DNA sequence: TTTTTTTTTTTTGAGCGACTGCACTACAACGTTGTAGTGCAGTCGCTCTTTTTT
């Protein structure tokens, strides 16, 4: 391999990027970036120069695509600075500004990649497949608008119980037998081929043929069965072979055991007593008779109906899974990626692969070891070996530790077997020099330490400028890594996991009793830091040994926190005592809940308090009268405003503060709150809201939403993070108590080491499980490189003669089995004190051991501080006047128009039918039975409706008798919309009075109240038309229930116009046109314009009574003014 | 932060004994010491809301329908009655599981049910 | 077509693998008795990762 230099690599064909664990690998990617933007390298430079939206970056983490935006836009305008000022002060930017001859164009190039950075083509890889299916959907074959689903679960359990009840239910009992046997129910079948059913299906190793059924295989097993039952009754009543001294005399009982044997073939498992019929085992304890043989060649393979249920589960699941998702139309996330592989996989997608070559002539792929292999099918067809398109894998072999996930070292092996060049990063900017030669001594004690050929380990090199680091103690300076030995010859899980444990506890109360005083410090050069509590960080595995090691930290008076704590909130007991509160809420009559409810520690009361308040009547009626007045706002206001009130009345909030180790409850009650507003303004009724309540805390499901947050960071805390969760992250202190403790891979699921496919072995043979026994130490090994490589001044091991075996004392330990003991041991079995000289063979100045103490003599000091003086800004005013724009509805025989249904729906289509329709044109039934199709009603009332809207054309409306077909289309103006300005509050009284001095119908009618409203008033007139100069308004009412009968006379009118009071709205329609025929008309008189209002009830229409239906009005021409003056000013 | 903390919830209260004490309430005592406290003295009673419907059939049996099934089955062996008829009651039921299984599942049940009943039996 | 009320919980790990006790015969030392290997049965540790993609 070679170094990697930014402005000497070679951007063309396929390289191999190899970034090292703490190396500037997002720095070499915006210089690599800056590189194909400006076009520089010379010789190994890109043939011509690519703008922002031709370079395609791929990472698989969005927060690191984000960073890395981010990164690149300050990179740009840094660049972009000192190109414009042609100096810098980065050493890589002056050699950037070396190579480029011109200025003026790289300024102007690198101002239109800052404008343009809004638009960079820097994606994810399932964001990338989705552009590119929605880009090209015709080659691709890809809907335009599909429904992501987050969780695919649920379809997928489905699916398993319809294979389980299509192939379970009709079995008879001498299989259903066998298939309880293998498994209770669907669950476990799910269980068992949940691995196998998400991403890639693998390929089974020796399958079953496609005509086997279950019955075949049952009847086969049998006959195979009473083959053996008949050679075993054929040969039965003799004994030839010699007796052994281990060969005891009781054999025969054990025939008699196999004459009971042979009554029927119902049953499925054979005797133990053939293992000794072995002519193998009779030998090794002179067989002769095949029936022995027989009887080996029966146990040579196990009698198992499992492999041929699987390879139908594997089948057809997956198939369901996707008929139901093409079904729905909805996608999945690695269903974006087999959508992209099938779209390269036929003939036409080549030709779309042409078009992402001319899409983006590059691609940089950052984090290549999370690289499935449909991922890099897709990147060998696209950017193979074409030419002027560059392809660049930047990653690390030594951190694949998803494996888990999906991610396969294979296919990187394979990817590092097809590609010709790679390049790595020697400098090391992370960790101290120590830890960085503790980390290449360690993996460098033997030849190929990833066990495989194709990882080889490399020295990394330390920094020049954190070559002063220093964890210093009171004694002397303490070494890099600490191998804490635990003493004693065999030990158990627990007793080991508890022991080692408390040392670390009695280390971390150590480094902070000793931080405190000035004594423990971290040094850079001559800088000093006192060691606080968030330095130290405990890096385990598992969830289990994480509430371990929080356990045995607490108990010395240590807080400690979880970062990996992905727990939901609604599984914790603040959920349910904010459940006991909303349905004391909602139902505060019953005083059983609202007692349930009182007595929860989020309220905190004492006995003595619940006993007075069950006692005393009075405060439980205090307490129901401001429940109920809690669900009086919950039912104006919401959740978040009772909420505020609840905790703003009862005062808890300063209560869980004051209170230590209430602030996490604080905080949760605060989360559950905001979960509780975010799903009550998607739910209409209130009752379901506590019902949605109570199933997410019926349902542990964990969403991106609905996990636990951290309670406090001021505060500092030990920070336990699991080795996955620490990939890229940075701690001063780590610990490590649990490196040594490995778990043995069970099922055979392993790759080839020739085609680098995935192998499921369904049957237990040896060499599957030792292969894949060999991938386990592999990724174990990795595990140990990230969890080893994250420390920067000091870590500590806790390394002990663990023994995963069942026997306490057998001379041999099993720490070669782990990942640490084969870097220990060299990869050889030994025991405890073989162990302790591996480890006393490799000592150092950086690396050194010490013995388990178990030993505590005081937990911590506090030494709390004061808290100044604070206080709070109060607002002098009112923040607002009441200013609003507002309407006046604001400041408020068989078939017949009688026996029209009455209802604002109704009106609306009235008054949409008398705006639509054209005056001078006689009414067509076929429009009337048109205009009822679109609106909906009966079609019988048509033909009387014409001839009812002909009567109401026909009756005029006027003092002179002018009727409606008279007006031109000139002369009338259908719903005239008008603002009328007012800067006065106001008043009711003043308005009131001014209103009944001169208008005669406010005799009765006691005034209506309203605020002061200055501002707009709106308003919709219905109908101004001018005839022979005279102008006059025109308004609808329809609503007209009460009257059926010719009673709609002129006083039944003037009652309904006080009662409904539409005196107000036509005094300020006459205000309204008075003021519009003012601003338009120049020469404006009152009198001599204005002829009136009127006024037409549709129902009240009559062709005998012309005066019925219509109301005609006058003002007394004093009003006007005088309301024209007040709403002026 | 100037505001009063939590006050401990065991408080002594005045409590005399009266003459006649059921034997009732010393066995819902005795049951549960801290859960007699709460909802009999104070009468706070914690009710947690009912459990949803399932999406699915029973495929097995375990919790309260097990017990259940477990404790009418030994009421069942304890007077020699016909565990078939019980088996063709539960079935109809749907509370067992459909065909095969179902029966194995009786079956096994009633093997472990008859073991307990030959103890049972042997001194009633 | 009218209408009546009611307060009680219960349960849940088992197969894998070792330790030790008791019996039973095989074989050599002194027909009978002590030493050794094996098998059956009751009792006890243990144990079931890691996470993020619009």
């Amino acid at each position: 391999a070679e170094t990697l230099d930014p402005l000497r690599l070679p951007l063309q064909g396929e390289r191999l990027i190899e970034a090292s664990a703490g190396t500037g690998k997002t720095f070499t990617i915006a210089a690599l970036y800056l590189r194909l933007l400006l076009g520089l390298g010379g010789s190994a430079a890109f043939p011509r120069p690519l703008t922002v939206e031709e370079l395609l970056v791929v990472t698989f983490t969005e927060a690191a695509t984000a960073e890395l935006r981010g990164r690149i836009r300050s990179n740009i305008h840094e660049l972009r600075i000192a190109c414009l000022r042609e100096t810098t002060d980065n050493p890589l930017y002056e050699r950037l500004l070396e190579e480029i001859d011109d200025k003026a164009q790289a300024a102007q190039w690198l101002l239109l990649a800052e404008r343009q950075m809004d638009e960079a083509a820097v994606f994810t890889i399932h964001g990338f497949c989705q552009r590119m299916l929605n880009l090209n959907a015709f080659e691709s074959g890809m809907l335009f608008e599909q429904q992501l689903i987050e969780d695919e679960s649920l379809l997928r359990y489905q699916a398993c119980a319809d294979f389980w009840r299509r192939h379970c239910y009709p079995l008879p009992r001498e299989i259903a037998q066998v298939v309880f046997e293998t498994w209770k129910g669907p669950q476990a079948l799910l269980r068992d081929i949940n691995r196998y059913l998400q991403g890639e299906a693998p390929v089974i190793k020796a399958p079953p043929p496609d005509d086997e059924t279950l019955a075949s295989r049952h009847a086969q097993i049998v006959a195979r069965i009473d083959t053996v039952k008949q050679q075993w009754r054929d040969a039965v009543g003799e004994l030839d072979a010699l007796i052994e001294s281990s060969g005891i005399d009781r054999r025969k009982f054990n025939r008699s055991n196999q004459a009971k044997w042979i009554d029927k073939i119902s049953a499925w498992a054979e005797e133990e007593t053939n293992s000794y019929q072995l002519p193998e085992s009779l030998e090794k304890f002179t067989p002769r008779h095949p029936l022995f043989e027989a009887i080996d060649q029966l146990l040579a393979e196990p009698l198992s109906i499992r492999d041929l249920v699987i390879t139908r589960a594997l089948a057809e699941i997956r198939e369901t899974v996707a008929r139901e998702k093409r079904r729905r139309g909805e996608l999945g996330f690695d269903d974006m990626l087999s959508r992209l592989d099938s779209a390269l996989r036929s003939e036409s997608g080549e030709v779309l692969a042409a078009a992402i070559r001319t899409r983006f002539p590059v691609a940089m792929i950052d984090e290549f070891q999370d690289t499935d292999p449909q991922q890099y099918r897709i990147f060998r067809r696209i950017w193979h070996h074409q030419p002027e398109t560059a392809l660049l894998l930047i990653g690390d072999p030594k951190q694949a530790i998803y494996a888990f996930r999906g991610a396969d070292i294979f296919t990187y092996m394979k990817a590092r077997s097809e590609v010709h060049a790679h390049y790595t990063l020697d400098t090391n900017w992370r960790s101290a020099p120590g830890m960085v030669n503790s980390v290449n001594k360690l993996f460098s004690q033997t030849d190929d330490a990833f066990m495989f050929r194709e990882i080889p380990f490399i020295p990394v090199k330390s920094a020049g400028k954190n070559q002063a680091l220093r964890f210093v103690f009171k004694g002397e300076t303490q070494p890099a890594m600490k191998m804490w030995l635990m003493e004693g010859e065999s030990c158990g899980v627990g007793d080991y996991q508890s022991t080692m444990a408390q040392v670390c506890a009695a280390q971390i109360r150590d480094w902070l009793q000793a931080g405190q005083r000035g004594e423990a410090l971290l040094m850079n050069g001559d800088d000093a830091r006192p060691v606080r509590a968030s330095d130290i960080s405990v890096l385990v595995r598992s969830r289990q040994e994480a509430a371990q090691v929080r356990d045995a930290l607490t108990l010395l008076e240590i807080p400690s926190v979880y970062l990996s704590n992905r727990d939901s909130v609604f599984e914790t007991l603040e959920a349910q005592e904010m459940l006991w509160l909303l349905q004391a809420v909602m139902t505060p009559e019953r005083e059983n809940t609202l007692r349930s409810a009182l007595a929860t520690s989020m309220m905190g009361l004492n006995a003595l308090d619940i006993e007075t308040l069950n006692n005393d009547e009075h405060a439980w009626d205090v307490v129901v009268e401001e429940f109920d007045g809690y669900r009086q706002i919950w039912r104006k206001r919401g959740v978040m405003p009772m909420l505020r009130a609840l905790m703003s009345a009862r005062n808890i909030a300063e209560n869980l503060l004051a209170t230590a180790g209430g602030e996490r409850r604080l905080t949760d009650i605060l989360h559950i709150s905001e979960l509780l507003q975010e799903a009550g303004t998607q739910l209409e009724s209130e009752h379901a809201l506590v019902r949605w309540l109570s199933q997410h805390i019926l349902e542990p499901d964990s969403n991106a939403s609905s996990q636990q947050m951290r309670l406090e960071s001021d505060k500092h805390l030990v920070q336990i993070v699991t080795i996955h969760k620490s990939k890229g992250l940075e701690y001063p202190l780590v610990w490590l108590p649990f490196i040594t403790n490995f778990r043995v891979q069970e099922q055979a699921f392993y790759h080839d080491r020739h085609s680098f496919e995935a192998v499921l072995d369904l049957n237990a043979a040896p060499e599957s499980v030792d292969l894949a026994e060999a991938e386990r130490l592999a990724e174990d090994l990795r595990l140990l490189y990230v969890a080893l490589t994250r420390s920067v001044w000091h870590c500590s091991l806790g390394v002990a003669p663990l023994v995963r075996r069942r026997g306490d004392k057998k001379g041999d330990t099993d720490v070669h089995q782990s990942a640490l003991g084969r870097l220990l041991q060299k990869g050889e079995p030994q025991d405890a004190a073989g162990l302790r000289t591996c480890i006393e063979a490799l000592c150092d100045d950086d690396i050194a051991w010490q013995t388990a103490q178990t030993g505590d003599n005081q937990p911590w000091q506090v030494n709390d501080v004061s808290t100044a003086e604070l206080n709070a800004k109060t607002l002098q005013r009112l923040p607002g006047d009441n200013w609003r724009v507002t309407s006046y509805s604001g400041l408020q025989p068989t078939l017949t128009p009688h026996q029209f249904p009455r209802g604002a729906s109704p009106g609306t289509f009235l008054h949409s039918l008398f705006e639509d329709l054209d005056f001078t044109q006689p009414v067509d039934p076929n429009w009337v039975r048109e205009k009822l199709e679109l609106g909906g009603f009966e079609s019988q009332w048509e033909p009387v409706l014409t001839e009812w809207i002909t009567a109401v054309l026909q009756a005029p409306l006027n003092e002179t008798g002018v009727s409606l077909s008279q007006l031109s289309a000139r002369n009338k103006q259908v719903e005239m919309e008008f603002y009328l300005p007012i800067s006065e509050p106001l008043i009711a009284s003043q308005l009131d009075t001014l209103i009944r001095q001169f208008d005669p119908l406010s005799a009765g009618c006691p005034p209506l109240e309203f605020m002061q409203v200055r501002g707009m008033l709106k308003g919709f007139i219905d109908l101004v038309f001018r005839h022979e100069g005279r102008y006059y308004l025109l308004a609808y009412k329809s609503n007209w229930l009460g009257e059926d009968s010719s009673a709609y006379t002129q006083q039944a009118m003037a009652a309904a116009m006080q009662a409904h009071r539409y005196d107000l709205q036509y005094q300020l329609y006459t205000l309204a046109l008075h003021r519009y025929l003012r601003h338009r008309i120049a020469d404006y008189d009152y009198e001599h314009h204005f002829g009136g209002v009127i006024y037409l009830f549709l129902r009240g229409v009559d062709k005998e009574h012309p005066q019925q239906g219509i109301y005609t009005t006058r003002p007394n021409a004093g009003l006007i003014a005088l309301m024209d003056e007040m709403f002026a000013g | 932060q100037a505001g009063k903390a939590h006050s401990e919830f065991v408080q002594p209260l005045p409590f005399t004994l009266p003459e006649t004490v059921p034997l009732e309430t010393l066995q819902r005592f005795w049951a549960h010491p801290v859960r007699a406290f709460f909802q009999m003295r104070l009468q706070v009673n914690f009710r947690t809301e009912d459990s949803e419907i399932p999406d699915t059939e029973p495929f097995i049996l375990e919790g309260l329908s097990r017990y259940q099934i477990n404790q009418q089955l030994l009421n069942a062996l304890v007077e020699q009655d016909d565990a078939e008829r019980l088996f063709r009651r539960f079935r109809a039921a749907g509370d067992l599981p459909y065909g095969a299984f179902g029966e194995i599942f009786w079956e096994t049940q009633c093997q472990e049910m008859q073991q307990l009943a030959d103890r049972v039996i042997a001194c009633r």
